[PDB]
């Protein structure tokens, strides 16, 4: 509510769980993957990836107090890439990569967050970040800073009884079970519908 | 003081390094961007394999190494690795145990290893891809049957693009300890690196020299930079909107082959606003990357 | 004085390599570049092949030979190939395999041979092609039916183009115990070779000295060189600011590159400036790779 940055990258990819032998790629990033991108642009210790090789246990008092509004109006093509992977020796096996995408990200929160982002220009002490929301592999990650609030609208979708699935609450052990968002396609307006913000728990 | 971003490009010279296949058996060149026009691309892979050998060339110790064996595909286990690897571990390299081994490698070092460190990205041809083609092989047939292969003769098509393509890349300061020593040979091989490609029989073509330009900056990982150079190669206005208004401050540039340009005049305005005094890409990386680290 | 690269170019003269089939009856010619124009090319294999002709024609073992039979395109054997050969196989090409015997033919050598130790490029004509033909042709028709071709006397063209092309390659200096002995014989070689087209009773042209640009260091493959010559011929203009300065300002060095033809040119008192530093001092490429072969080798 009180800020919405946006930010573009030269290429994205959000590849949902279980994909198997065909990597896919969805329009638009998952809310816990923009949450955990920012939370890592604030910078917070790995909690709800509870890793089988160390202990990240995440402790249940949190809160993060955000309500986000995301979409995607322009449109980017997905290509194919033919590559090898080593996990299963090596077996060969090829994914898709996204060319672009769009700039809409709105954020609300307790006022220390805005410390942190104002702080970003400048660092000192710099701590880095366990999480990588949405995907733990690295070597993806872009980062841009606009905040030109209004203006550049854009269309927001609201869920609704189009991104069929979008991860909710990155549950590890089992299925998080939180189902499709279901914001489908949303209708083009300068400001987002209420509807479109929601509580995450984490 | 704790960041720093580049991109490089190259010469111009023909194409190679073929991933995909085909049902009637012509070799084809990777394909990315849909507007009207096509472009060949590299995955980081490759040019990281190519990073980690030339690391080997180097004297550096290693835990990982490609053996030519078997058909099959397969890398040395050699021993289990460490953080305090002294060359390659240490700099970057991702291990996943199923079982974690005996209780966590006997309760040592950590159990995951993030990369981190480097970073990469794709390769863009900046130039756009031709229907050219070329048919090329005309295989063997034994005489005398003598470990023969294939019965029949073919003649199969090939392409190449003559093409310059360039990539970004940046990493962090964050270790000092032991970091510099091998910092300084990183810089070294990226500063000349060779192959990225399997087909070197044919098409070969080399990519380390052109004009490069790096910032280091304590922007947290932000770049005003649209990691795009010209398809001619004068690059350079970004920098007129830029560098007229010093928002990115004096002390925002660097300069690598483009110097040579003929024209002056806004080479000495530029000299007392920005340290781009370098014609040699190579001497750029060996002082660049002192002021980069700590001393 | 580990690695060795050169890019070679040739003489004027003109080129008919009939490359591509046409129904119109047009022997098509090769393209690449896209500049707005179409340049002539040359198959990297075709130059491999001629280079495997002249180890032959020097004595020299091989196990690869070309023989006359059937239409499908044939290649005799003879021996299996082996890393430990003389000529061919040790210098270049690979053991391809689908059986494989048993065991690695109870573990002899290894089916997996790297790839060849010089590595080339393609040619480019560097030349606009033109789209002017000639109309050479009239086949005829036998008399007497003894052994007769086609009935009709059909009527066709070709085409040719009047260019000097220029090609890149480089190698490695990995062995030294037996590569020696091999190696005076592909810089020989290399020296002068001939053919590289299927048409040599007609359009007949050698193009193995022109200029060399030679260069050895302990760079580990660094090359400062585009690969591209002039129409003139000489491609100093860019790299003679770089050729002086050999003492400081950290510019590439005196004995890192080597002379050619080009040297002798006309005005003489730049190049006794040039003299002084680097090695631009034979006229021949011929000599000039008898001594720079000794120099980059061992002895």
């Amino acid at each position: 509510v009180t800020r919405y940055l946006r930010l573009k990258a030269p290429f994205a990819a959000f590849r949902p769980f279980q994909s198997g032998s065909f990597r896919s790629t969805t329009p638009v990033p998952s809310f816990s993957a923009v949450y955990g991108l920012l939370l890592n642009l604030a910078g917070i210790e790995q909690r709800q990836e509870v890793e089988g090789k160390v202990t990240l246990i995440k402790p249940k008092a949190e809160l993060p107090k955000l309500a986000i509004a995301i979409g995607q109006v322009k449109p980017s093509s997905t290509s194919l890439i033919n590559q090898q992977l080593h996990n299963y020796w090596i077996a060969p096996v090829r994914r898709e990569v996204l060319v672009n995408l769009d700039l809409i990200i709105g954020l609300q929160s307790p006022v220390e967050f805005w410390q942190k982002l104002d702080q970003g220009l400048k660092g000192e002490t710099v701590i880095n970040r366990y999480g990588l929301p949405f995907a733990g592999d690295n070597n993806f990650l872009f980062d841009e800073i606009y905040p030109i609030e209004k203006p550049d609208l854009a269309s927001w979708y609201c869920p609704l009884e189009g991104a069929c699935r979008l991860t909710l609450w990155i549950d590890r052990e089992n299925n998080t079970q939180t189902t499709i968002k279901v914001f489908s396609p949303s209708d083009f307006r300068l400001e987002p519908p209420a509807k479109a913000w929601q509580q995450l728990p984490g | 003081n704790l960041n720093l971003f580049a991109t490089i490009l190259t010469y111009p010279a023909p194409a190679s390094n073929y991933r995909g296949e085909s049902e009637e058996n012509r070799s084809v060149i990777q394909k990315i961007l849909k507007d009207g026009q096509k472009y060949a691309i590299i995955s980081p892979e490759s040019m990281r394999n190519a990073l980690r050998e030339m690391l080997i060339e180097l004297g550096q110790p290693n835990n990982r190494t490609r053996l030519h064996s078997e058909d099959q595909l397969a890398v040395e286990f050699k021993e289990y690795p460490n953080p305090d690897k002294f060359a390659d571990d240490f700099l970057f390299g991702y291990m996943v145990a199923q079982t974690n081994d005996a209780k966590e490698m006997k309760k040592l070092n950590r159990p995951a290893k993030r990369d981190s460190i480097f970073r990469c990205n794709m390769a863009v041809a900046v130039n756009p891809y031709k229907y050219d083609t070329v048919f090329y092989q005309s295989p063997l047939n034994a005489g005398d049957s003598a470990w023969k292969n294939s019965t029949s003769s073919a003649l199969l098509h090939r392409e190449v693009t003559h093409t310059a393509f360039q990539y970004p890349f940046a990493l962090a300061g964050k270790d000092c300890a032991a970091k510099p020593e091998w910092v300084k040979a990183l810089l070294q091989a990226i500063a000349e690196l060779n192959g990225v490609a399997g087909g070197h029989a044919r098409a070969y073509y080399e990519f380390a020299p052109r004009s490069v330009v790096a910032r280091l900056t304590p922007k947290l990982v932000a770049g005003y930079q649209t990691y795009g150079f010209d398809a001619e190669g004068n690059w350079l206005e970004l920098s007129r909107l830029t560098a007229t208004d010093s928002l990115p401050a004096n002390e925002f540039w660097l300069g690598g082959e483009l110097v040579r340009k003929m024209d002056q005049e806004q080479k000495a305005q530029l000299e007392a606003m920005g340290a781009h005094l370098y014609a040699n890409p190579e001497k750029l990386f060996a002082d660049l990357a002192d002021s980069f680290l700590g001393v």
